[PDB]
């Protein structure tokens, strides 16, 4: 009596946004309403344009957001580790200085397991300070 | 402005009906179309024969 | 043809030979967009979306928005 | 049927003289059912006294048997009348809404009083005592009438095309029986054609191995609550039940040819009870009866020879048949002058579509002459 | 372990801590709220329902007698097999 | 004609696809999601550290003494407790004086 | 299901559809990224970090 | 697979000829077939109800795989050690001198 | 501890409301066996047979919308821990188990007992029994087993391979001018045609192992069924 | 009266201060349990009873009726007598929703009531308890809380190893 089970008790008119919901509904329809676009159980279409599209377009965002997001957070805390173990001293550098670091840290992640070790492998008579620099 | 078919599809999903095939009723119903005429005379005489019968 | 897995649909022949051959053609009734039409290259006079956009244009396009996202961090690096 | 508040009304003023009027009813079902159920214990068949056990040949699971669990006493007019016996089944639907509302109000306490709102706004599940008016009366039977047109359609599909999917009848006439029980009330199914059906259903699905989905729609179609439904044995008692005071009752009147004698109102009630007559019909005698004969024709000779009614799926599914409207079909022919993809206009036709258009439009033939003929140059200056 | 790195989810947002005696506590507060009115008998289904299980839990819990221990459930440091406490 | 897909509302068809549809299923969820709450919902402060963070537990700050702090003063200042009581300290007031004098 | 749908004989062909730009822009990028890693990341003046041994992700994880 | 049709009463073998650990339990032996499991598990599949050796094994799988498998595993005790940390007996009293407070009236 | 994150399917959840907003035919489906349980003709099922057809679909759909779009780059599989995996084929198992325990027909077990007659019922039938009994848990655990470690193991494979391959890309592209173009120009073909094999080899069975965690099931279902013939 | 609602926040105190558990409480509890265990086999015996009475004749019969598993001799003599005992008197053999109210009804009842009066007996055992577990039922009884952290400010009775934390 409070609420209707029933869909058919409409809570707006037939005429509502009936506008942009068309124009909704024609981006939709040209492109996926064709005898082509034969779906694999709903998941992959067979418009060959929708492909092309939207995995350019999922790429874009996912690496953006990894980018922007995800690997920011190491690239912190290799330059605060690496210059001071705080915050504030990695801001004591200048911007130049953690531009080289971020460089330094992308070197490191294309190099991986491929790359020489003497990246993170201080050689034997290295002049350059250990890791108990800071301690 | 094709009720029936509506209905029957609607109801035979959802009562788990999920198939859309149906090879045993179309096997029933495939062959039939309407008659040529020399059938309906045919026809016309063997009912006319059990009448009279 | 095919462009990496995309493979061009084809249309398969429906008249048999001999009515084939007594079918007459005239592209005098075809759309100039479809003269001379050639199946293996069926777009080679297809109008361009955009007038004076090449598809170079926007490949190069693309690799100046990859440089772009590669180097701004080089002239206007940013603290912090 | 949906609730309103002037139902809630109603049902809110009449609820203890309803109640009142249950309990009285309560009284007068007993006694009768006191004297059926001594009178089937004494001279009932060994097999029903016995409740004797039938179990399904693939899951071994009891059901109530047609032919051994079910009973017609066709001496029961020396004790029972047939309006005491229709005053039974009525107490009996009642009875049973009543008895699932207070097994609610009984295992919620006293947070039920919500639900008991929406259940006294709604004709649908409240007794028959509740209305003190014919307007009531009239409405509380609409209501059931909805409930059932809701219901029916889904056991009939159910049982079509489970049966047509699964299985094809054997010769014609089965084939011709099959098509025909299920038509739209709006034409008349003639029994006899109708009724080899029930032979071939008993050798694809007899009662006893009635499944529970199909139980509880038929259960629906009947008025009969459904929630908590539980084992499939319970509800099944319930129909059973029905059914055989209803076939007893059918005996009664085809013997005493009472329905003749019937009065309008009456006559419409004894139809209603079968699943047969609809009240938003408005339906005349002429019609009441044409269908009453239909369902005692359907029953058969050997009902009234043996008291061995046709399978009761059968059965149920051709009275329910008389529920199965034709599906609605409102608006002008005018209407389809109309067009739906005229918001996709704007987009025109990108390369492809023309393409398309190009090649299987009315110039299909040109260009399929000239492409074979390039393909086939090529070919020979190929080799 | 850098590759191993990459298989974590991506989206989160929030993390919201609480001890599991608080909100036991606050759910029984909650249980006794709804299930103290006159209007629900003792011996009704819901109340058995709300209340039996519960109790048979702790009783077994209390009845525990174990030659074992137990470290608590809660601990700063549950990493280290050498040190239950 | 009635169909609960296409009339019913949807809490009203979720309600009878998980109770007369797949009621088994659902209450092997509700089972299953009982179980995991009960038993896989509690972490330890090292495993945080080891595991909790994604780059790493950041020591120079030690976020985790903070909110524990947080919590703490907040606990205390809501509940009125007073820390000073023997049982915290396990002596007497007179004897936590005597020892800040000390020390 | 890769059934139908525009597809360009050749690279001039790929302005014919705007997905198709779409597409070619994006390869664009994709390709054209790599030089410029290869000129940023080898470049003369890039220096390693001199307390690039101070701490580092291997001992870290370990 | 295929359907089951129970025996007939006729189609039962004697109870006399099933056979034990080591022999027929007959006369002078009857008692005996209450204790001997496998002269059971041979009279239940002469009998047909194989039923009876199957249901048990497969529920308790189900049993253990469901509720008891992770009953033991969060709540089992443990082996006990060597030294083992009795209880004295002596927390829980209250202190002399204490006043407790009066039970409901 | 309440952690709150959400799943990497916005984007494809925005799109199947803009594209789904309209009926469309469906004539692939990964699983089709779940349609057509019944191959002979007059043979039906009591049984609610086609139960599984709602939840096949479905755990289709959403294990494709995962997985094939995993092969994406920096694309998440939100659901991929082992103990999760678990709990899914534990609902999906021992829901479709307990329906037909609750059938309360114990004779439906009787095919457990492996054999006949004639093999010695103590020391051969019901060592087989228990070893059944066994083998249908662990079919369970197979499934969920093999589901989780088929994808971490193609993605560890994936990321590996790019590593190598953005690697050698990057710091040996100048061999190109150099007199050992050669070596490099030969290396890449190789780069680019595993590159191929690869995301074509994924591509198939991430489809394939979709394929067989629904097949498990539903012999799991079929296992069970019996069938009468209509007279 | 509702004793469960009182008594949870007094279980919960208890297994949080499990430590100051007496071996009177811990007998109460071993008893409460016995109690229960008790109370389900009345009950299971109680709906095995009716479940039997009201059993249809040919069900009866089939059950206890040829063949014999053991053949024994008493096997068949139990059986016989029984089948005899309940198919003499006449026996309201209902179905469906009837027989299930009729079985459980009864059987719900007798549960709960047994178990509702064996939780107001261990609250009275609890609160003649001299113990702290018994001081702090009283107190929660009284004032309608309960007082966490009452066995430190009691100075409740410690191991002689451990009684250096009440030194002050
Ligand atoms: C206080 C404690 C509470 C405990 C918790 C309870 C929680 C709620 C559970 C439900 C309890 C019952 C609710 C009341 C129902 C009304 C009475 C009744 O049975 O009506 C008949 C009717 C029987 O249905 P049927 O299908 O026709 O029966 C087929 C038989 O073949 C029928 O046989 P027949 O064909 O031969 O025909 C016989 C018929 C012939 O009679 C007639 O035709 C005349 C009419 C008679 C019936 C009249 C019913 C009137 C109902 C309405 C009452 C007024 C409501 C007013 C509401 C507003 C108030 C302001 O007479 C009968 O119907 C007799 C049936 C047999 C008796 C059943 C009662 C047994 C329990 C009572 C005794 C308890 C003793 C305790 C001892 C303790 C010792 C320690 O009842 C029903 O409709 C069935 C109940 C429907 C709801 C079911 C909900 C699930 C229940 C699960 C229970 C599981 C066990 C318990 C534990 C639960 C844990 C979860
Ligand atoms: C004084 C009176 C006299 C005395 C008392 C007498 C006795 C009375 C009691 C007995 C009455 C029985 C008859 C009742 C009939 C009416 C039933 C009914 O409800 O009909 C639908 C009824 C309308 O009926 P109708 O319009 O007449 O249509 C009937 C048709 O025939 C349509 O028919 P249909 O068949 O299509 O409808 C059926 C539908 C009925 O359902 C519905 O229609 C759904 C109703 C709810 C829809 C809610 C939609 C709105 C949601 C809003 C969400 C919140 C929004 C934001 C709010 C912000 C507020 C600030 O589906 C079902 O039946 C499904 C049944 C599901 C059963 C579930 C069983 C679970 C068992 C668990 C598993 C156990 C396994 C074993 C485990 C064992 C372990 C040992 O629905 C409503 O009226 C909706 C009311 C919505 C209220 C507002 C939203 C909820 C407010 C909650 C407030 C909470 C406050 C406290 C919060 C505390 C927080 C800490
Ligand atoms: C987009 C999101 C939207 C929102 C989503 C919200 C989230 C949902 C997520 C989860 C959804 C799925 C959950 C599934 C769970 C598993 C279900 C399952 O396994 O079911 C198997 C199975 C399926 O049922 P079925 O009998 O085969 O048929 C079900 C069809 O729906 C029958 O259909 P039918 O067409 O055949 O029948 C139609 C019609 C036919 O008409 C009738 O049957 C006549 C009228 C019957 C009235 C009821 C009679 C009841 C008789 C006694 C039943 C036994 C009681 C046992 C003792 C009490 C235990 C509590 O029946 C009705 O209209 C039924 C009306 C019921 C209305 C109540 C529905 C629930 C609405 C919410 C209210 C409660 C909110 C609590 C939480 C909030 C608190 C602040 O369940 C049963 O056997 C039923 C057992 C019911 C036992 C009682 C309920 C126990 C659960 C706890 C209750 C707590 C009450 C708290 C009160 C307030 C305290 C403050
Ligand atoms: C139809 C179903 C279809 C679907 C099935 C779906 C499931 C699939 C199957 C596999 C299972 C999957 C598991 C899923 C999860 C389910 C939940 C779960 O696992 O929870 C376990 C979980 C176990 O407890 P726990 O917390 O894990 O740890 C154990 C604690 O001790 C807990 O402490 P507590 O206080 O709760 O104690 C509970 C107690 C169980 O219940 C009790 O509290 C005590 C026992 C109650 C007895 C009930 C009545 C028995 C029958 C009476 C007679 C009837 C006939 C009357 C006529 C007689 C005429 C002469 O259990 C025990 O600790 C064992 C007690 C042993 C007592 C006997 C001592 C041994 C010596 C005496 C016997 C041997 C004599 C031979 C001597 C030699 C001669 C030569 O909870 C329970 O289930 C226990 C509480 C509930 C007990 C209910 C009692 C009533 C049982 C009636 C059954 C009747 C039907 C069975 C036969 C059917 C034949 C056709
Ligand atoms: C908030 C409340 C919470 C409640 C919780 C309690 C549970 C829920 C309560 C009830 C809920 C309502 C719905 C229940 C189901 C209704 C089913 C139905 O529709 O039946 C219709 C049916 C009526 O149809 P009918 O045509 O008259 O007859 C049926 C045909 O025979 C049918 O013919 P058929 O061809 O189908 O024949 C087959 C039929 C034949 O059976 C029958 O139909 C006969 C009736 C049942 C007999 C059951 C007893 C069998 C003998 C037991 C012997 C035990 C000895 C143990 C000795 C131990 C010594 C130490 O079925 C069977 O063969 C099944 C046999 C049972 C197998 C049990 C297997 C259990 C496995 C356990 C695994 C392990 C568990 C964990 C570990 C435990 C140990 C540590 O009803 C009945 O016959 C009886 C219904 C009884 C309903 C249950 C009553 C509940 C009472 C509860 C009292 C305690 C409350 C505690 C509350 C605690 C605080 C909250
Ligand atoms: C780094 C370490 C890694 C370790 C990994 C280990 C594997 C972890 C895998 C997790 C994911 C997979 C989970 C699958 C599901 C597992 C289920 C499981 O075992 O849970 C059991 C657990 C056991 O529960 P429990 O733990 O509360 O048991 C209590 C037992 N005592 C009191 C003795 C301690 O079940 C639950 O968690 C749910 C319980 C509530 C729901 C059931 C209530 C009804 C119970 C009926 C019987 C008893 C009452 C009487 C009858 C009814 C009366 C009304
Ligand atoms: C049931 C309330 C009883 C007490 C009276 C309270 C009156 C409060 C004042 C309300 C004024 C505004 C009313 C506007 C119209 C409301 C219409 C309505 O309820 O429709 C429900 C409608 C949905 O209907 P359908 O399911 O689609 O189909 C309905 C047909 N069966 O719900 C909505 O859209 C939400 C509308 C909310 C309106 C405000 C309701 C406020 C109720 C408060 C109740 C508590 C007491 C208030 C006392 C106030 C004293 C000054
Ligand atoms: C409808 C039934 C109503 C019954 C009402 C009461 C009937 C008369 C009393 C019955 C006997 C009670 O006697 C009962 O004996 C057992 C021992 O056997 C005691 O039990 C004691 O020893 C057992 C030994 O295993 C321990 O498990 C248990 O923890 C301990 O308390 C109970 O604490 C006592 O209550």
């Amino acid at each position: 009596v409070l609420f209707s089970t029933y869909r058919s008790s409409r809570l707006v008119s037939k005429e509502f946004l009936h506008g942009p919901v068309m124009r909704f509904r024609a981006l939709g329809e040209y492109y996926f309403q064709r005898a082509w676009n034969g779906t694999l159980n709903w998941a992959l279409p067979g418009e060959y344009r929708l492909y092309a599209v939207m995995i350019p377009f999922i790429y874009f965002y996912h690496r953006w957001h990894n980018d922007h997001t995800l690997d920011r957070d190491h690239v912190e805390k290799a330059m605060i580790m690496r210059w001071g173990g705080t915050l504030e001293d990695v801001r004591k550098l200048s911007a130049k200085d953690q531009l080289r670091v971020r460089c330094f840290t992308d070197i490191e992640k294309l190099y991986s397991a491929y790359g020489p070790k003497d990246t993170y492998l201080q050689p034997p008579g290295d002049t350059l300070p250990g890791k108990d620099f800071y301690r | 402005w094709c009720p029936e078919v509506r209905d029957r599809a609607e109801l035979e999903v959802d009562i788990t009906g999920w198939q859309w095939w149906s090879p045993l009723e179309e096997r029933r119903l495939l062959p039939v179309r309407l008659r040529s005429v020399n059938e309906v005379r045919e026809i016309m005489s063997k009912t006319q024969a059990k009448k009279s019968a | 043809y095919n462009m990496l897995v995309f493979r061009d649909p084809k249309r398969r022949p429906q008249l048999s030979e001999e009515e084939r051959a007594k079918v007459v053609v005239n592209q005098a009734e075809w759309p100039e967009e479809f003269k001379d039409f050639d199946p293996d290259d069926p777009y080679k006079n297809s109008p361009e979306i955009i007038k004076g956009m090449s598809s170079w244009n926007l490949f190069l396009w693309g690799v100046e928005c990859a440089f772009i996202y590669q180097f701004y961090e080089l002239v206007f690096p940013k603290s912090i | 049927m949906q609730g309103s508040w002037s139902v809630l009304k109603k049902n809110c003023s009449n609820f203890f003289p309803g109640l009142l009027a249950f309990a009285q009813q309560t009284q007068e079902a007993y006694g009768i059912w006191l004297r059926i159920y001594n009178r089937q214990q004494k001279y009932g068949p060994t097999d029903f006294v016995e409740q004797s056990e039938t179990f399904s040949p693939d899951y071994h699971k009891r059901f109530h048997s047609q032919d051994k669990n079910m009973w017609v006493d066709k001496e029961l007019c020396t004790e029972v009348s047939q309006k005491e016996v229709a005053r039974l089944m009525t107490y009996k639907l009642d009875m049973w809404r009543m008895a699932h509302c207070a097994g609610a109000l009984l295992a919620t306490g006293g947070y039920a009083i919500p639900f008991g709102l929406f259940w006294l706004a709604n004709d649908t599940w409240v007794p028959s005592s509740f209305n003190l008016t014919g307007e009531e009366l009239r409405a509380w039977r609409e209501a059931q009438d909805l409930y059932r047109y809701r219901s029916a359609p889904s056991y009939l599909t159910d049982t079509k095309w489970h049966f047509d999917f699964h299985a094809y009848p054997w010769n014609e006439t089965q084939e011709r029986a099959w098509d025909d029980l299920f038509e739209k009330n709006d034409v008349r199914r003639d029994p006899k054609v109708v009724r080899p059906a029930a032979e071939m259903y008993d050798g694809f699905i007899k009662f006893e191995l009635i499944r529970r989905k199909s139980l509880r729609h038929l259960c629906r179609s009947m008025n009969i609550p459904t929630f908590p439904m539980l084992a499939r044995l319970c509800n099944g008692t319930r129909v059973r039940d029905y059914w055989n005071l209803a076939w007893c009752e059918d005996y009664m009147v085809i013997t005493q040819r009472l329905h003749e004698s019937m009065t309008d109102e009456e006559l419409y009630d004894y139809a209603w009870r079968r699943y047969l007559a609809p009240y938003d019909k408005n339906l005349n005698r002429e019609q009441l009866m044409e269908r009453v004969e239909d369902y005692f024709e359907f029953l058969g000779p050997d009902f009234v020879a043996h008291g061995k009614a046709p399978n009761l799926v059968i059965l149920t599914n051709y009275v329910l048949g008389y529920y199965n409207d034709p599906a609605y079909l409102e608006g002008d022919i005018s209407e389809l002058d109309k067009n739906d993809y005229d918001h996709l206009a704007s987009w025109g036709k990108d390369a492809f579509l023309r393409r398309l258009e190009f090649e299987n439009g009315p110039l299909r033939d040109q260009v399929e002459a000239h492409t074979q003929r390039l393909l086939a140059e090529r070919a020979a200056i190929a080799k | 372990s850098n590759p191993a790195d990459h298989f974590r989810p991506n989206l989160k947002a929030l993390t919201l801590y609480a001890e599991r005696q608080h909100y036991v506590d606050r759910w029984l507060h909650v249980k006794e709220r709804w299930l103290a009115p006159w209007y629900l008998p003792w011996w009704s289904p819901l109340f058995q329902l709300g209340t039996w299980y519960s109790q048979r839990s702790r009783n077994l819990f209390l009845v525990e007698n174990h030659l074992s221990y137990r470290p608590y459930k809660f601990r700063r440091n549950d990493e280290d097999r050498n040190n239950p406490y | 004609v009635y169909t609960r897909w296409k009339c019913d509302r949807l809490p009203v068809f979720q309600l009878k696809l998980f109770t007369q549809e797949y009621p088994m299923h659902a209450a092997v969820g509700i089972f299953t999601i009982i179980f995991l709450w009960k038993h896989m919902s509690h972490c330890s402060e090292e495993t945080e550290r080891k595991y909790g963070w994604w780059a790493g537990y950041p020591y120079w700050r030690d976020p985790i003494a903070r909110r524990n702090e947080t919590k703490y003063k907040q606990m205390i200042i809501n509940n009125d407790v007073d820390i000073t009581h023997p049982k915290w300290t396990g002596c007497s007031v007179e004897q936590l004086e005597e020892l800040s004098r000390v020390v | 299901m890769l059934l139908g749908g525009f597809v360009p004989r050749r690279f001039s062909q790929f302005n014919r559809d705007p997905c198709w730009m779409f597409f070619i822009f994006s390869v664009g990028f994709w390709l054209g990224e790599y030089p410029a890693m290869m000129i940023k990341y080898n470049a003369r003046d890039l220096v390693y970090d001199p307390h690039r041994y101070v701490w580092s992700h291997h001992d870290d994880h370990h | 697979g295929e359907l089951f049709v129970r025996p007939k009463l006729e189609e039962i073998p004697p109870a006399d000829q099933c056979r034990g650990f080591f022999g027929p339990l007959n006369d002078s032996l009857k008692f005996l077939r209450l204790l001997d499991i496998k002269w059971m598990m041979n009279r239940a599949v002469a009998m047909r109800r194989e039923y009876l050796i199957a249901t048990p094994t497969l529920f308790t799988f189900i049993w253990m795989f469901t509720w008891k498998g992770a009953v033991i595993y969060f709540w089992g005790d443990r082996a006990p050690p060597r030294r083992m940390d009795w209880n004295t007996e002596e927390t829980g009293r209250l202190p002399l001198g204490f006043k407790p407070t009066p039970a409901p009236l | 501890m309440f952690l709150f994150f959400f799943c990497d399917l916005f984007w494809l959840r925005l799109l199947l409301c803009m594209y789904y907003c309209v009926w469309s035919r469906l004539c692939f489906i990964v699983y089709f066996n779940c349609l057509m349980l019944i191959f002979d003709f007059l043979l039906f099922c009591l049984f609610d047979l086609y139960l599984f057809v709602g939840l096949c679909l479905f755990l289709l759909l959403w294990f494709m919308l995962f997985n094939l779009y995993s092969l994406i780059l920096y694309y998440c599989i939100t659901y991929l821990n082992l103990y999760l995996l678990f709990c899914i084929v534990f609902l999906l198992y021992i829901a479709f188990l307990f329906l037909f325990c609750f059938l309360c027909d114990f004779f439906l077990f009787n095919n457990l007992l492996v054999g006949d007659s004639f093999m010695d019922v103590f020391f051969i039938r019901f060592l087989l029994c228990f070893l059944e009994c066994f083998s249908l848990l662990c079919r369970c655990l197979s499934t969920f087993l093999r589901l989780f470690c088929n994808l971490l193991s193609s993605h560890f494979l994936l990321l590996m391979f790019f590593d190598f391959f953005y690697f050698i890309f990057v710091f040996f592209f100048y061999g190109v001018f150099c007199y050992w173009f050669i070596l490099f120009i030969f290396v890449f073909c190789f780069c680019l045609l595993f590159y191929v094999f690869l995301y074509l080899l994924d591509l198939f069975a991430a489809i394939l192992q979709l394929f067989i965690f629904c097949n498990m099931i539903l012999q799991l279902i079929m296992d069970f069924l019996l069938f009468l013939l209509f007279v | 009266t509702k004793y469960e609602l009182k008594m949870q926040y007094f279980d919960e105190w208890m297994i949080r201060w499990r430590k100051f558990q007496t071996e009177s409480d811990w007998e109460i509890e071993k008893g409460r349990q016995w109690w229960r265990r008790f109370n389900m086999a009345v009950s299971g015996a109680l709906f095995c009873g009716l479940v039997l009475y009201t059993s249809g004749t040919a069900t009866l019969k089939r059950q206890y009726g040829l063949p014999h598993f053991f053949d024994i001799g008493v096997d068949g003599q139990a059986k016989e007598t029984m089948l005899k005992t309940l198919t003499s008197r006449w026996r309201y053999t209902p179905q469906g929703y009837g027989r299930v109210l009729i079985t459980g009804v009864p059987t719900y009842i007798l549960f709960v009531t047994l178990e509702h009066y064996r939780e107001r007996r261990r609250m009275q055992q609890y609160l003649q308890q001299n113990t702290v577990f018994g001081e702090q039922m009283r107190r929660l009884l009284s004032t309608g809380k309960i007082e966490e952290y009452l066995p430190v400010n009691i100075k409740a009775t410690l191991p002689a190893s451990q009684q250096a934390i009440y030194n002050y």
